């Protein structure tokens, strides 16, 4: 049984590491999109201001 | 005809029809009354709102949950709640519908009795029945053994069941639940400068708790971390702007469940009461109970609670025992689901309490095996 | 050594899962924020439009 | 536990002492459980009040004899073993047959838990129902029995034929704590 | 050497040396600045008066309490206050004097932190310490148990203490105090035609309150009486003659403390928060707490407040409990007195926060048990 749960711990360990790797390049792309939303909100907020002023 | 399944609880009323897959109507179990005088004639303001109506009119009301810790204190507000449920949320004549009702274990018998009496007199149901929330929660999980840890908004009980048999002497009720966590959060939120005192803004604090809080896998490490870095701070928008930020609080608040000393209580933590309830049962059924720790109720919906719970109860139990924690993703409604399942049986259709039988034997009938 | 490496696998699995799931909470909130900034851009470019209209 | 079903909740280790006082004052054994249950159901001549350390008097009825009834029906607390009377009778029956009459006649009773109003009478009734009919059942329940252990201890220690059963410091130094199990008992 | 005891509070700063019997210097904690321009050259008018100087120059200034509800908001005015205290009210070099500071419970931790930091940097004390006003108020009354109801000018808290132990989970802070009563009096004084709007004449109203108001043992009877007779009207002469009269107001104003609804607040009255704080405490210590309701702070100096308070809290408590209200005749300074007592101890002389220790550990040291 030691060999059994060793093998299980091993495999499940690496697959959960791979799942974390999926979630973490996902977190990389989502923080990239976070900065995307930062710059988009910045630009659009600026143009909102100039719109209000000109109006 | 179909039966109704109204799970009162504190904080949230959950009603629906037996056999459905989820409670149809769900609304906060509060009653509000205006606390100013009102000046616009012809507005015809009613005198007491209820449910989502009150939750929306919060700004000018004073809200009062009519259930404190599983027990019903204001009976008139409770009757208002029930009447509003039946006639607006479900829009159903309760005269031709057996209704299922739930209550925590170890409650004042007068509570259940008066519940039965009001049900049969005011609303005049054809039949009714009162069930233990934890048994229903086990039903909804397809199990037949295992201890269940329900923790709603008012109370928190453990019920060990094995092969459909309950061990009543090992039931552990504990009066620490979501309302207490909300209050402790209101308290520790002062030390940042935020002051919520009104019964209205207690709801704001409840929302903050449901959104930002989480359980820490290791309290000291998270404390030291939040001290060093600032990667734990999150912001929040109040109903009038003025975003606020909370750090340490996010995991200090629900930590109470494991260290009730934070709010001055003396009883042991959740993991401790669970383990004790296990140890009270006979030795032959302890492995299965270790394997089947069901969890229900809205308070058990914190990000990370199952992992911390497993860690602790593993630290307490022997090493050669497999600890598992059954935490479904819809566990908030597990009690109502189990109630629907049970009421949908036919081997159950002879456990109801018939109006005639009540008229024959009085409210004392409930404690009899017409349970 | 079986049980020691098993304990290593357990703690690693667990902490990696918690990291994956906190990044998952972060991805939930950032998808929310992304849609938020999306409708923000919509409405504020729109008020820019009507500002140009009446301008 | 059973005080909850009236609305009274004591959970603190402090107020466990309050509950112990309530038990020592109001509880009592009932000669016939079913009759007393039916009686408490019908009338209210059994309710007695009690003032807590902050006023707010409480009242208990059925509990007064539900609580100490456990000793005769341990199932109330989930234990499986037999009741007090039953274990007494069994202990009798395990003894040799020639000494059972005297044991029937000399049921001594001590300790503070045997200080309930009525416990001796119920005890006698049960153990009489178990034993044969031609045996005399008696129950020695002194009024100071709560201290009978200490009293007997003083009596024994005051003997002189006992002054050679002690365990001397020198002897223990010579033979280690294993000496106790030896006939230096 | 001697220790300093500065009890900031709102409304009134009171300072003195440890071991003395009463605070040497007592002056209003306000800062004034001229709001006109001034035309006489060579007059050399300074730019901001402080304390009694400002209270005398009221006519041409704009006064601004730098403490709102126990919390410090304008830190520069607070530093001005402290500096003026040390260098003019006491004529003492603060470099060689450990100072004792007070604050209400449940305050922003940043407040106390910045307090410590400024104390060690600007004034450069050798050591200091921050104490809870209510604990000191208990010290000054020779007690060691009993709940204390401090109510200064900005905040109002109850702190149940037993045998020298404090039960923090039962502390009840409430943000209704003398300033709010002053404002409510300013408001209801309009309905006689008297209009006080300036920050100067707010002080006039404060004096009117301190002189003519009182608590009514029974509100309805006193209302009906003032309606029928006129034996309750008393007059008062403003700083320019034009005597005024007030009737109903005399007891309507301080009644707020028992019916906070008068000013739109939702919390329960003073007696109610007291009784609730009692009930939150363990049952074994409730009789002593009932018997030792200490009071302090200037707001508890209304003629009749102790009798009304006893009446109410007796109506709430069981009948077989002895209610007593310890209301000394000097209770306004009980906090400072207790502070002097404590600072004068020697078993206390190792609880200070040494400047070396602070330099070692930074302002975060205060929350640490160097409390
Ligand atoms: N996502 C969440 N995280 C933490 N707590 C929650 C969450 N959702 C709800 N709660 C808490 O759980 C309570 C609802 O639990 P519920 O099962 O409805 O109680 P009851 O059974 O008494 O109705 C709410 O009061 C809320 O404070
Ligand atoms: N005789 C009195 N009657 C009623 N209220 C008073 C009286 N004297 C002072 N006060 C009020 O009490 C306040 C002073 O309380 P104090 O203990 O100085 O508060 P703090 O502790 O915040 O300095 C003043 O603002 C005043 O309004």
């Amino acid at each position: 049984r030691a060999q059994e749960r060793l093998a299980t711990a091993l495999q499940k360990l690496e697959e959960a590491e791979k799942a974390a790797d999926e979630s973490e390049r996902g977190m990389k792309v989502i923080e990239n999109r976070a900065m995307k939303d930062e710059e988009k909100m910045e630009l659009q907020e600026m143009q909102l201001k100039e719109a209000k002023h000109i109006a | 005809t179909t039966a109704l399944v109204c799970d009162n609880g504190s904080g949230l009323v959950k009603a629906g029809f037996a056999g459905d897959d989820a409670p149809r109507a769900v609304f906060p179990s509060i009653v509000g009354r205006p606390r100013h005088q009102g000046v616009m004639v012809g507005m015809g303001q009613k005198d007491s709102y209820v449910g989502d109506e009150a939750q929306s009119k919060r700004g000018i009301l004073t809200l009062k949950y009519p259930i404190e810790h599983g027990i019903i204190t204001n009976w008139d507000d409770m009757e208002k709640i029930w009447h509003h449920t039946f006639y607006n949320e479900l829009r159903v004549a309760p005269e031709e519908h057996p209704t299922l009702l739930t209550e925590a274990p170890l409650n004042p018998k007068a509570n259940r009795e008066k519940m039965t009496q009001i049900m049969f007199e005011t609303f005049n149901v054809p039949a009714m029945y009162v069930a233990i929330q934890a048994v229903l929660s086990l039903y909804a999980s397809g199990r037949t053994t295992g201890i269940v840890l329900d923790s709603g908004d008012g109370v928190t009980h453990n019920v060990p069941i094995y092969e459909g048999y309950a061990l009543p002497h090992a039931i552990m009720r504990l009066d620490l639940a979501g309302r207490d966590l909300t209050d402790y959060l209101m308290k520790i939120l002062t030390e940042r400068g935020y002051s919520f005192v009104t019964t209205a803004e207690r709801e704001i604090v409840r929302d903050i708790k449901e959104k930002l809080c989480y359980v820490a896998l290791d309290f000291e490490n998270e404390m030291a971390t939040a001290a060093s870095s600032s990667s734990l701070e999150k912001s929040y928008e109040l109903p009038d702007g003025q975003v606020i930020t909370i750090g340490n609080e996010r995991f200090r608040c629900p930590e109470t469940l494991f260290q009730p000393s934070f709010i001055g209580m003396e009883s042991a933590g959740i993991h401790e009461t669970t383990y004790n309830s296990i140890m009270k049962c006979d030795i032959d059924i302890r492995k299965d109970l270790y394997a089947n720790n069901v969890m229900s109720g809205g308070t058990t919906m914190y990000p990370g609670i199952a992992d911390r719970m497993q860690k602790e109860i593993t630290a307490l139990a022997p090493s050669t025992m497999k600890i598992k924690i059954i935490a479904p993703p819809e566990r908030k409604y597990s009690v109502w689901i189990g109630g629907s399942i049970l009421a949908s049986l036919s081997t159950f259709q002879q456990m109801w309490i018939t109006k005639q039988e009540y008229d024959e034997a009085g409210p004392s009938i409930v404690h009899r095996k017409c349970f």
